[PDB]
């Protein structure tokens, strides 16, 4: 069955498509807004035909210009994951791009866009050659953002260790004590039908980035944007992902006791606040079992007292207890 | 006149944000406001038992209540002429918990308010991976110092508008501006 719904709406987009080429960097993204609005949600059957038109707007000298397409790409990945290997490309050449602030957005959009991705890839049966190289981009884009750590903008750094975390996140499993997530993702979801990349391959690169992101938590000049940043993203790997507890609470212990001397007083309270937190935080997590009292210690430190550290313990039966501290015993 | 988005948050969005909103907004900032207390709290007659509202109440309706209640009082304290101030700038108090709304900076006037801001940030699940500076200014709660540090606030974020790169500078920026100011201002970074 047909109506006029379909034909109404690309004619008022093919409309505003031919005015971009001669539209002004304020009127192309007045008129971009517009083209994603219908064309990604009242008449998402159109998405495929006026992609090209978009995707060129990525050359343009205007910034915002820039960044409205990224904003598109992030879009297309969300509701129609199946264009993905189409629009991938732009966003590892706009990874490229001489403007920080195009580079902060394409960081921020890579979040969902490498997540959107990785599920669409694991969820073929039969992975054409378009999935291979779909698959290279969001490998090369992970590779890209990685670098960006030692970038010379502390904006471009505090954007770089929010992507890293979701990366460890999604390549890591979770277990039964991970906190209740309503969209997580583990190495768990990623099927053995795949054969696009293996599971040990991404687990191993996971705890690589883990370790580089422990490792630029310990230095000695590294900013309080930077430091704040990197210790709640070490925090939400934990407590998602408490396999990594004991490397997550051994890095804290050591920032408490060494904060860098490039940190004003005023810095120094802001990170130890912030620290504070993010021990609370995973003092409620099961899996901080072992570390209860390390974490307790810390937060001593911080100034909680007794019983506001006492009332974040999780209840335990003496069973479950039994279980943990007999497993604990094997490990040693 | 700035691309940034800028949010004063306090207890009740009454006193001390209000006061910053309406010197941002005069100098041509994109600025909201909203407080962190569970309901809207007004002093009243004595020490304890003051006028409560929920947020979403109308600072028009909250201007009739003081009025019918003792108009002469709260004239005098001047309640009556800081509630005529707000519903110029806006129709009602707002919670910073409930608004869906993303900024750059977001200013705290008080360390209890920060960490309720903070709280909240974390306690939802980062989606756009978008950051946001969130800087504590303390106001004491009076209307003579919600003036003053109206104009220290106001301050802080012209000095911010005017960077090229506000996230490579802000830390140099804070550390000059504390300086100069002699104050202390706490800075964390929290995600959309």
């Amino acid at each position: 069955m047909t109506d006029e719904k379909t034909a109404t709406a690309r004619a008022k987009v093919v409309d505003w498509c031919n005015e971009l080429v001669i539209a002004s960097p304020s009127t192309k993204c007045e008129l971009l807004a517009k083209v994603q609005e219908t064309v990604l949600g009242s008449c998402a059957e159109l998405a495929e035909e006026f992609l090209e038109s978009v995707l060129s707007l990525a050359h343009d000298s205007n910034m915002e210009v820039r960044k409205q397409v990224v904003a598109f790409v992030e879009q297309v990945c969300k509701v129609k994951v199946e264009l993905l290997p189409h629009v991938i490309n732009v966003v590892s050449m706009l990874l490229r791009d001489n403007s920080a602030q195009v580079i902060k957005r394409v960081i921020q959009a890579c979040g969902s866009i490498y997540k959107n991705g990785l599920q669409y890839l694991c969820s073929l049966m039969e992975p054409g050659d378009s999935a291979e190289q779909a698959w290279n981009i969001l490998s090369l884009i992970k590779a890209q953002i990685l670098d960006m750590i030692d970038n010379e903008n502390d904006g471009i750094r505090t954007n770089a260790i929010k992507f890293l975390e979701g990366v460890v996140v999604l390549q890591s499993f979770a277990d039964e004590d991970s906190l209740k997530r309503d969209g997580d993702f583990s190495l768990a979801d990623v099927p053995d039908h795949c054969t696009l990349f293996r599971r040990e391959k991404l687990q191993e690169e996971g705890n690589n980035i883990l370790d580089i992101l422990l490792q630029f938590h310990g230095t000695t000049h590294i900013s309080s944007v930077n430091l704040i940043a990197c210790t709640s993203s070490l925090c939400t790997i934990a407590k998602m992902r408490p396999i990594f507890m004991g490397a997550v609470v051994e890095a804290f212990k050591q920032l408490n006791a060494n904060l860098p001397p490039t940190l004003t007083d005023s810095q120094v309270s802001s990170v130890r606040k912030s620290l504070k937190m993010q021990l609370q935080t995973l003092l409620k997590n099961r899996g901080a079992f072992e570390f209860a009292s390390t974490i307790r210690g810390m937060l001593v430190d911080l100034g909680s007292s007794t019983n506001e550290i006492q009332k974040l313990i999780p209840k335990m039966d003496k069973q479950e207890m039994a279980r943990r501290q007999k497993r604990i015993l094997e490990n040693a | 006149p700035s691309k940034l988005a800028v949010a004063v948050v306090d207890s009740s969005n009454m006193n001390r944000s209000m006061e910053a909103h309406n010197f941002l907004a005069k100098k041509g900032f994109n600025v909201r406001s909203y407080g962190t207390g569970e309901r809207v709290k007004l002093p009243g007659m004595a020490f304890d038992k003051p006028n409560v509202y929920e947020f979403g109440t109308k600072y028009e309706d909250i201007y009739r209540d003081l009025e019918s209640k003792d108009k002469e009082f709260y004239t005098q304290n001047g309640l009556l002429h800081m509630l005529d101030r707000n519903r110029r700038i806006k129709k009602c108090p707002e919670r910073f918990q409930d608004t869906k709304e993303q900024f750059d900076i977001i200013v705290t006037v008080e360390e209890r308010v920060y960490d309720l801001v903070v709280m909240h940030m974390e306690s939802m699940e980062s989606v756009d991976n978008r950051p946001v500076h969130v800087l504590n200014v303390d106001v004491v709660n009076n209307a003579e110092d919600a003036l003053m540090g109206a104009f220290v606030i106001t301050d802080m974020i012209n000095m911010m508008a005017k960077s090229t790169d506000l996230d490579n500078d802000i830390d140099e920026l804070i550390q000059e501006f504390e300086e100069r100011r002699k104050r202390v201002i706490l800075h964390s970074v929290l995600f959309y």
